[PDB]
């Protein structure tokens, strides 16, 4: 019953930090992989970094280490947190599963709406 | 001497113990 | 094979 | 080997304690 | 549970205990000549927390000792990632021994079974062995009690062919060997007969769940069954994944790494790059 | 870092026709260990989420029809559609998943008809 979903702020003012929430359900954080990747109104896929089931992370060099990603497993939520949006970063934020040794971004979330703007 | 050899070796060690590293 | 058991199993002494 | 020492060979029963302890 | 190193239990019970909080056994275990032990030192004695053993078991000479049911009731998976002589299960001059009963014992990976030379040993022709090991043929079992004829085993058992007759398959009097369908392969299955993962090997608390495995196929990490470690992962002891820093700390007092392996040394036309622990192939002949 | 470049950015087939794609790779992600390509491509249809049809470069992914066909090793590699149809129409993305995880640009699929 695998399950994920991003909770955005939808709005984010420019200069100003956006805060995601990626709530997962029939699968343990503690045995696979979260990634986050952003999809630019009609472009292409953008991937920006993930959290390992040991709480190790990569990220994306293109973003400046502007990111965060941090996770509760009990909660079974992941965190994205990233620092001073522009207007550039509007996009659609999406947090995927990876079965890591096993397979890649199996198990999409539908994907958060982010716009940048005052 | 085959198996008799194992038998052999209890007839020495006995209480002492055999030996392992 | 009791030959081969019985080299690896029997340690002799440490000297 | 202790099959060496004392099948293709003949054990002195010193020879048969050294594997003790 | 713990993942405890090869162990070479002699003489006295005593040491056995060492193995109480363990789940997978990463090396060999031997239990081996204990001449003043009696059934009732037994009686009371079970590991049920052993599920693996990465190499071989043997049992050799242990007295008193009548079956296997109570000392590894969950013993699941014997990979033979080292063998004794091309064997991964080995019961020699097993005095007394009247059953293997391992009835949760579904996979050898690997090597070959030798059981010689145990008076008193019977439930082996009720055995199907074809379920365990890919090949029997070098199997070596003779000079039991089962070779008289004259052992009265008695097992509702998944009876199956080995030579031109169906015969039962038990492991004792109360313990039935399980079968699965053949389309489950080595992956195990529920009671129901629903194949667990394809990750797995041997049995699942639950189908179709790599998390939920007894044991695995190929590789073990972060509580996951998976195909492959992925970088930056290294290949350990054919079964678990591990970081540069665990192999790194394990050369340190001596392991290597090449072909995203840790492993104990180079092999030929390699040396050892120091700062780095990784195999280098050699610029003219290797050091001697 | 492992750049990920895809081409065409874009084509047109009609029903029926077969269609390749193609996607390189700065650096070999052709894993030694085992001989597999840390390789996947995805599938996004207009307004839905992703969807994973093929990793290991050729493994395919279960209800993925037998259509898409996965091919290459080491640095370049190629998506295949053995029968374009109707619902075929979306946007086709390369990842690498041997060195953390980068996607290409994608190659976008139309249908021509009159
Ligand atoms: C018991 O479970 C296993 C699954 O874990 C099951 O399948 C067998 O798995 C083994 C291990 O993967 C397979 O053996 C390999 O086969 C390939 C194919 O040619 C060989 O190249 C391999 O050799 C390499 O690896 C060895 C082991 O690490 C090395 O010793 C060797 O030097 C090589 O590097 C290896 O032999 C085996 O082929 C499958 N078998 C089948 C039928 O798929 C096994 O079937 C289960 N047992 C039963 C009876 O169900
Ligand atoms: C490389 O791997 C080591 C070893 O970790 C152990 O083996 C691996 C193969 C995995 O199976 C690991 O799950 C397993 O721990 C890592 O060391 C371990 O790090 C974790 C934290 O990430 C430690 O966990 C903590 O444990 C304490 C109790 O001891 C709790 O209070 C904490 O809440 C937390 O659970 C673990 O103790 C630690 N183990 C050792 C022996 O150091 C290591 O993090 C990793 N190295 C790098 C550089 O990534
Ligand atoms: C056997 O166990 C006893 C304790 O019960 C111990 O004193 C003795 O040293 C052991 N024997 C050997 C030879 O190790
Ligand atoms: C097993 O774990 C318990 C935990 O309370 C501990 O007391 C015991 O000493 C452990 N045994 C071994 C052999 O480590
Ligand atoms: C298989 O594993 C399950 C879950 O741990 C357990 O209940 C069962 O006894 C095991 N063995 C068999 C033969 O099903």
């Amino acid at each position: 019953q695998v399950q994920l979903k991003e909770s955005g702020p939808g709005l984010v003012a420019p200069s100003q930090s956006l805060s995601i929430t990626c709530t997962v359900s029939g699968f343990p954080l503690t045995a696979y992989g979260v990634n986050w990747v952003r999809q630019p109104p009609g472009k292409g896929l953008e991937w920006l970094g993930m959290i390992w089931g040991d709480g190790n992370t990569d990220y994306n060099s293109a973003l400046k280490s502007r990111l965060s990603i941090s996770k509760d497993n009990s909660k079974s939520q992941v965190f994205l947190k990233m620092n001073s949006l522009q207007t550039d970063d509007t996009a659609r934020y999406y947090c995927a599963r990876d079965p890591y040794g096993s397979k890649p971004m199996d198990y999409w979330g539908q994907g958060t709406s982010v716009t940048v703007s005052s | 001497c085959g198996s008799h050899l194992v038998e052999a070796l209890y007839l020495v060690c006995g209480e002492r113990g055999f030996f392992y590293t | 094979f009791e030959d081969y058991l019985h080299n690896v199993v029997f340690v002799p002494r440490p000297s | 080997g202790i099959v060496e020492q004392c099948c293709t060979s003949i054990c002195s029963l010193y020879q048969l304690e050294n594997y003790c302890n | 549970g713990e993942v405890c190193p090869g162990m070479d239990i002699r003489n006295n019970l005593t040491r056995l205990h060492e193995l109480e909080n363990c789940s997978v056994i990463e090396g060999h275990l031997q239990i081996l000549l204990m001449f003043k032990t009696r059934p009732e030192d037994f009686r009371d004695l079970s590991f049920p927390k052993l599920i693996m053993i990465t190499d071989y078991l043997l049992l050799f000479r242990v007295y008193g000792l009548e079956s296997l049911k109570d000392l590894f009731p969950n013993l699941t998976v014997i990979r033979g990632s080292r063998l004794f002589f091309n064997y991964a299960l080995v019961i020699f001059e097993m005095v007394h021994l009247k059953e293997l009963g391992l009835y949760n014992l579904m996979n050898i990976t690997r090597g070959s079974v030798r059981i010689e030379k145990n008076n008193e040993l019977c439930y082996l022709a009720t055995i199907d062995w074809s379920r365990i090991l890919d090949s029997v043929e070098d199997n070596h079992i003779v000079l039991n009690k089962d070779d008289n004829e004259e052992c009265g085993d008695i097992c509702n058992c998944p009876a199956t062919v080995i030579n031109g007759q169906f015969v039962e398959r038990c492991w004792t009097h109360s313990h039935c060997q399980k079968v699965c369908p053949t389309i489950c392969k080595s992956h195990g299955c529920t009671a129901e007969g629903l194949c667990c993962h394809s990750e797995c090997l041997g049995n699942c608390s639950q189908p179709d769940d790599p998390t939920k495995c007894v044991a695995c196929r190929n590789f073990y990490l972060d509580g996951r069954c998976v195909e492959t470690c992925p970088p930056p992962y290294y290949h350990f002891q054919d079964w678990r994944c591990v970081n540069f820093s665990f192999c790194q700390d394990l050369h340190h007092k001596q392991y290597v790494i090449h072909n995203n392996k840790c492993i104990p040394e180079c092999p030929s036309g390699y040396t050892m790059n120091s700062s780095n622990l990784l195999c280098t192939p050699c610029l003219g002949p290797c050091p001697k | 870092d492992i750049v990920m470049s895809q081409s065409p950015s874009s084509l047109v087939v009609s029903v029926g026709e077969k269609v390749t794609m193609s996607c390189k790779s700065s650096q070999s992600l052709l894993y030694s260990s085992n001989q597999k390509n840390f390789l996947a491509w995805y599938q996004q249809k207009p307004g839905q989420s992703p969807k994973l049809l093929i990793y290991w470069a050729s493994t395919r992914e279960s209800g993925v029809p037998d259509r898409f066909t996965g091919s290459g090793s080491g640095t370049d590699f190629t998506l295949t559609i053995s029968s374009v149809k109707a619902e075929d129409l979306a946007v086709y993305y390369c990842q690498q998943y041997f060195r953390y995880r980068t996607f290409g640009g994608g190659t976008k699929l139309e249908i021509k008809r009159a």
